[PDB]
Parts: C-alpha cells; structure tokens; sequence
RNA sequence: CAUCUAUAAUUUUGAAUAAAAAUUGUGCCGUUGCUAUGGC
C-alpha cells in the first residue's frame, strides 16, 4: 500500500551514470564519504546532491538524511548496493551514503549537472 | 635499470641491391640518443649479419626524449 | 613537468580533447612524477652531507 | 662430442620414444604428433579435450593455511623444450617438480611442492615481510628495501624456474630466487600511485608485463633486471592482464569498461567495448526477467592469440575475437544472483509485512561477481570462480563463436581469488590439476558482506581423461 | 584518554540507535541489543 | 647447481640398547575417526 522507505530507487543505467560521477568526484576530491560527513555537508550547505544505499542493515540510520534533503531542497538517489557504492567510491570498505559537494571550477561540472538533472526528474 | 630497445619496422627485402631496408625505432629511457656505432653492433647481432655490413643513418629524437 | 600521455608538452595553449583531458599527468622524467630530484634539492643534500662530513 | 652429433642423438632418442608409444597405441600418427608439437606456437587452439573431461568423479580436496586472506597464486611446471630437448627447469634434482607460490595480505610468500597428484601441497618454504622494511627516506627514488611492507597483491613464477616476482601496494616488484626465497633484486615503480595490481610473464619467455594502477602497463625484462617500456592508454585503473607466447598482452581496465590488446612490436593498441542495453534486452525477451547493466570489468584471460574472455562484476562472461569489436558471445549472470537481505536486518521494526515491503522484492537483487577466470592455453576450456562456493568449468564450441557449461565443482567455500591448471602424465591421457587460492575477502579491498562458511585455503581438484 | 575514546564510540552508537528508534514506526530492542553487545565487545577489546 | 656432513630408509653382526661398509593440511579454539574439518 505505501511506498518503501528507500524510494526513489534508481534504474541500472542511471545507477551506472551515478557511480561514474561518484568515482570521478572522488578522484578530484569533491566527495564526502559517510552519513556523518553527508549530514555535515547538508548543514554547511556545500553539497550538490546525495547518494544513499538502499540496503544497509537497517535502513533508518541513513533514512535520517531525506528530511534534511527535503528541507534544504537537495536531490538524492537510492542506489541498491552499499558494496558497489564503496567500490565505486574508492574506499576499502562499504559506504552507505555519499555527498557530491558543489564547486565552480570543477572539471566534471557538466557531468554532475547531467546526472543531477536526471535525479531531479526522477523525483 | 636502463635498456636500449630496437624495433625494426616495415622490413622490405631488395634483391636488386642485395639488401634489406626498414625503419629503426629506438627506445632509450634515461639515456641520450644511443650512438650509431652501438646501434650498428646491436643490429648486426640481431640480424646475424656483419657490423661492417649493417648501416644506419638519418636519426631524429622525439621531443621530450626517450625515443 | 606535465605530459599528456607520453609527450612532455610545454605549451600552455594546447586545447586538450576528452582523451587528453583524462590522460594529463606528471611527466616521467620530472622530479615530481618520477626520477631523481632537481638541482636545488640535490645541491642542498650535497652541502648538508659536506657540512656533516667536515 | 660435437653439437651436431649431440643434437642428432637426442632427436633420435626422441624419435625412438615416439615410435615405441606408437607401437603401444597401435596394440601418419608420428607425423601428426610432430605437427602438433611444433604447431603449439602459431595461431589458434588445438587442444581438444572439451568433451574428454570427467568432472563427475574429479577428486576434490581442500587445505587450510594459517594466514589470512591469500591474495594470489602462480604455479610453475617444467615442460620439455621442443627445439633443444633439455628441460624447462633449471636444476637436475627438480626432475619435473611442480611448484606453487602463494602470496597473502599477511605479507607472506609461500612455496609449496605439488608434484604428487595424490597427496596434498607440501609447504616447502616461506618468507615474511614486516615493518622493519619501511623505507627511511620518503623520496620515493629509492623504495629499494629488500622486503615487502604493504599488502602483497600478486605473484608470478618465471617459466625458466629461476625466479619469482611479487608485487603489492608498496609499489615495488621484488624478485626472489626460487630455492631459498632470498630477494635477489628490487625495482620500485617510481610513482606516488603506481601500485602493482597484476603480473604476467610472457609465455615461455623472460619478459614481464606488470599492470599498475596509475593507469599504466609497465614492461620489464627479468634476466637483465631492467624496465623496457611503459604503455599508456587506460582511463581508469588497469586491473587485470593476460599474456601468451607472442608479444601481445591483454589488459582490462575497470570502470571505463575496456579491454585493450597491446601489440608491442607494432606499437599498436586495439580497444574493445561492450555496451549492452537493458531496454533492448527486455524487449528482446518480450519478443518471446532480471537484466543488469555493465557495472565494471574485472578479469581477463587470453585463450589463443586471437580470442580472449572477460569477466565483469555484473555476472557477464564475454568472449571476444580480434575481428569484431563487439563481443562475439556474452554469457549472462552465470554465477547466479546474490542472496537477499533478511527482513529483520533490513527493518529493525516489528511489523513483518513492513519489513518485507521494505525488502521491496525484485528491485534489490544483485548478481555474483566474477572474481577469477582462467583458460588453459590454446584449449577450449576455461574456469570461472567467485564466492558462490563452486567453480564452474566451461567449454568453447569448436566453431569458436559460443561456449557452454561443462560442469561445476563444489569444493569451494569463499572468494576464489585465483584459478590455475597444471597438467601431468603422458600425452595420451593427461591428468589435470586445478589449484585455486580461496580466501575470506577480495584481493584489493574488503567490500564483501561476510561470506559464511569460508576459510583461507588452497583448493585442489584432480581431473582425468 | 581511553575514557574519551570510548565515550566517542558510545556517542556514535547512541546516535545510530536514535536514528533507528525515531524513523522506524515501532522500534526494536533486537537492534538495541546488537549495538549494546557491540559496544561491550569493544570494551572487552580495550 | 655440483660435491660433501648429519638427520629420514635400507647392505651386513643383529632380539637389539648396540657397534660397522654405501646410496636417494592450522594463528588460536572445537568436532570426527576408521583423514574430514565448524567459529574468530
């Protein structure tokens, strides 16, 4: 009857595009890794969009994030594996939530804006 | 830890002048444009011919150096 | 110090394409991305070695 | 005493042996056998035991090791040198002794004897690196301490049986002798990100293709102890590499999803991309289920000098031929999809129906990775493994446009880091031996959701006919 | 020193317990006890 | 790597303690027995 708590969840093609921009941002130092760093970037206001894993045990520990996202008008996605998120994030350990921050002199600007456009139409 | 490396390319036999004609690409990292006599020696022991018979000329080092 | 692929490119007006945009890195002959340090660094090491040897 | 008479006498003894075995099989043939023994070198596959195998009664075995997370294993096997009939091995006491060399994240390199197909791998010798090998100066010009001090990540044993090379996250290649495991030479990669991620000796030769994670493929020469050439071209890290007799290597770089074949003398790199479309796949099935996008590309193996197989991490095992750019065949999720999270674990809630409706059903399933892959050289059979607890053995159809699944082997329990094949016995009926290093976690990271019932082991499986 | 580090660990874990306890609809002492046993095993580690 | 010394099995006195000639599965814990293994 209701939605699942994870929703909106991403299709596989959008997931590939998301993880590509995640890896290039982690290469160019734009990516904050972890739920605490993501919440801190949401408070400081520096984030561009949020990726969240939709299978961590349990789901509420990062489900605290969409409330801040809705109150500050940030888009967020839910990808289906924290294992793949940690791998494409470049950590030796699964990450459940990541925050792509904003920058203006960034080499990946239109890549971030393309995927963020896809997310904003996903919502 | 250096190694000159010779790679012949486009070997064309020519029995009219009784020879073979090709292009020689040399790789020489951390080294400055290996001598023509040493290249004659190495090419001779590669093709099993004589140092007094093998001939090389017309070299050009790439910009940045190392080929 | 900077090489696009393998070529040590020293022009600041180069107009990179996409493949170059991903391939830009420090040149392998530089003291930043490779072999022995510069003349200032090894001269400082030499003079410190001398001042310890005397 | 002259080399002419010596080589003539050795060749005549070889001919006597071949003729005698021709007698024992008759209880044309010699020309065909000699044509085979030369025709190993050039071109396509010829070993055709794709149906001869009996995987049913293939006797399995597991051995446990006292060190955690075996990373890689490379096996040495002496083969009679056909041009001059001496041997592959270096000594006289070796007499055709097969060896295995494993390297583990506990900074340990171990050499086992495996020449007896009945008994178990016998740990001959071992060597351990510690924190007493940390380089003093951080200049990175000299990284030349004689031991490993960070996470040995792969190994390769030389086909002349003289050396073994170990590479790891300490951005070095340390080459040790094989008999005492004493480090004869150490070569830094000379880079702040040049971690060695895979190794491959050129088959039956001395060259060495070390693929490192500053997006580069370095090429060394061992018996001279030098570096010949650095090949550039990958966008993401070059993760895996395979090599054969010719001077062509093949590398797979992961998130750019590319397999590049490097012809080294012609100095030319061919590229291969995949690019499946789940929309076209779903409508191609509606023309009559779960379809996964190409997440990455992990493992490669070159089956002959014109085809090679590539295993991704979204289950695809693809077969590529040098003619067509697109994959000539693609086997789907073959190692199966992964288990489902438990509803109490996913909820932390009381209402069981709500736990299920947040388990979401179909939209949360993921496929098993392909952790390791290996083809027997110039054959039509290859082995694929992951943490699904079973090796899968596959046979390429002799038109070399598709392959099918021969069988399973369920001795596996854990992440199959590396698969290797050693053959022995006579040319008539060759005994094969699959040796797989199996661990609890991946090669590179941890990343893995606590595989249950998994040990640090070496899994042997002897197959006949 | 170790008291400060263990209090920081306890702060992390009580924050996570607060997350699950609020955003579930009817919470669960099984994950409460999971987190408590984890902190106690870390204390035994120290 | 070859050679040699000793350990491991044989030639001979020999029941042999004994004196003599030469050669070529685990880091810790737990289960199962006429080797298989569960947890960290």
């Amino acid at each position: 009857a209701p939605n699942p708590k994870a929703f909106p969840l991403a299709d596989a093609a959008l997931t590939q595009q998301i993880l590509d921009v995640v890896q290039q941002a982690a290469n160019l130092r734009q990516l904050k890794k972890g739920a605490n760093e993501a919440t801190k970037t949401l408070n400081r206001g520096i984030s561009e969009f949020i990726i969240m894993a939709a299978d961590c045990e349990p789901i509420e520990i990062l489900l605290h994030l969409p409330l801040l996202c809705e109150d500050k008008n940030v888009p967020y996605v839910f990808v289906p594996s924290r294992v793949a998120l940690g791998r494409a994030c470049g950590v030796s350990r699964p990450v459940i939530a990541a925050s792509i921050t904003t920058n203006d002199a960034s080499a990946i600007k239109t890549q971030i804006y393309a995927v963020k456009d896809k997310i904003e139409t996903l919502l | 830890s250096d190694a000159v490396t010779i790679r012949t390319r486009k070997v064309i036999s020519n029995p009219l002048l009784a020879r073979k004609q090709f292009v020689v690409d040399v790789l020489h990292p951390n080294r400055a444009n290996v001598s023509k006599d040493e290249l004659r020696e190495k090419l001779a022991e590669v093709y099993k011919a004589e140092k007094d018979a093998v001939s090389v000329f017309g070299f050009r080092t790439q910009f940045g150096g190392g080929k | 110090h900077i090489a696009v692929g393998k070529q040590i490119v020293n022009i600041p007006s180069f107009m990179v394409r996409l493949d170059s945009e991903k391939h830009i890195d420090f040149a392998p002959t530089s003291p930043f991305g490779g072999a022995r340090p510069g003349r200032v660094a090894r001269r400082n090491a030499a003079r410190k070695a001398e001042a310890s040897g005397e | 005493e002259n080399p002419a008479d010596k080589r003539r006498r050795l060749a005549k003894q070889y001919l006597e042996n071949l003729k005698s075995e021709a007698n024992d099989i008759l209880t044309d043939i010699i020309a065909s056998r000699l044509k085979e023994d030369v025709a190993e070198q050039q071109g396509r596959v010829f070993r055709y035991f794709g149906d001869k195998l009996l995987i049913s009664e293939a006797k399995q075995s597991f051995t446990r090791v006292g060190e955690n997370n075996l990373t890689c294993i490379s096996c040495f096997q002496p083969v009679l040198n056909k041009y001059t009939f001496e041997e592959s091995s270096n000594g006289d006491k070796n007499k055709g002794r097969l060896f295995a060399y494993t390297v583990s994240k506990d900074l340990q390199l171990t050499k086992y004897d495996i020449t007896d197909f009945s008994k178990r791998p016998k740990k001959l010798k071992y060597a351990k690196g510690g924190a007493k090998y940390i380089p003093t100066s951080k200049h990175e010009y000299e990284n030349t301490t004689e031991g490993h001090y960070d996470e040995i990540l792969t190994v390769a044993a030389s086909p002349d049986g003289k050396y073994v090379v170990t590479g790891g996250r300490d951005r070095k290649l340390i080459v040790w002798s094989t008999e005492s495991l004493s480090p004869v030479k150490v070569i830094p990669t000379k880079d702040r990100r040049g971690e060695v991620l895979s190794l491959a000796f050129r088959k039956n030769s001395d060259q060495l293709y070390a693929s490192c994670a500053d997006f580069k493929i370095r090429t060394y020469s061992i018996n001279q102890f030098s570096q010949l050439e650095i090949l550039y071209g990958h966008h993401d890290i070059v993760e895996d590499i395979s090599a054969l007799a010719m001077e062509r290597c093949v590398t797979v770089g992961a998130r750019d999803r590319t397999a590049m074949l490097w012809k080294i003398p012609d100095e030319t790199r061919l590229t291969f991309r995949g690019g499946d479309e789940p929309q076209k796949l779903l409508r191609r099935w509606m023309k009559e289920p779960l379809f996964f996008c190409e997440g990455s590309i992990d493992v490669v193996s070159m089956v002959d000098d014109f085809h090679f197989i590539t295993g991704s991490d979204n289950g695809n095992i693809c077969l590529w031929s040098l003619a067509k750019k697109k994959p000539i065949f693609t086997e789907r999720i073959a190692h199966g999809i992964l288990p489902e999270p438990s509803f109490n674990d996913i909820s932390g809630e009381t209402d069981e129906e709500l736990r299920k409706r947040q388990l979401q059903g179909k939209k949360l399933l993921q496929p098993f990775w392909i952790t390791s892959l290996y083809a027997i050289p110039y054959s039509n059979v290859f082995i694929s493994g992951s943490w699904s607890g079973s090796l899968k053995v596959w046979k390429i159809s002799d038109n070399l446009r598709s392959f099918e699944l021969l069988g399973e082997l369920s001795g596996a329990k854990g992440v199959v880091t590396k698969i290797q094949v050693v053959e022995s016995g006579k040319h008539g009926k060759e005994k094969f031996r699959i040796l797989a290093s199996i661990a609890k976690e991946h090669r590179l990271g941890r990343w893995i959701a606590n595989v249950s019932g998994a040990r640090n082991g070496i899994y042997s499986a002897v197959i006949d006919q | 020193k170790n008291k400060g580090r263990i209090s920081r660990y306890l702060a992390n874990k009580c924050s996570m317990a607060s997350r699950i306890d609020n955003y579930s609809e009817e919470p669960s002492n099984v994950f409460g006890s999971v987190l408590k046993k984890q902190v106690e095993q870390r204390l035994e580690f120290y």
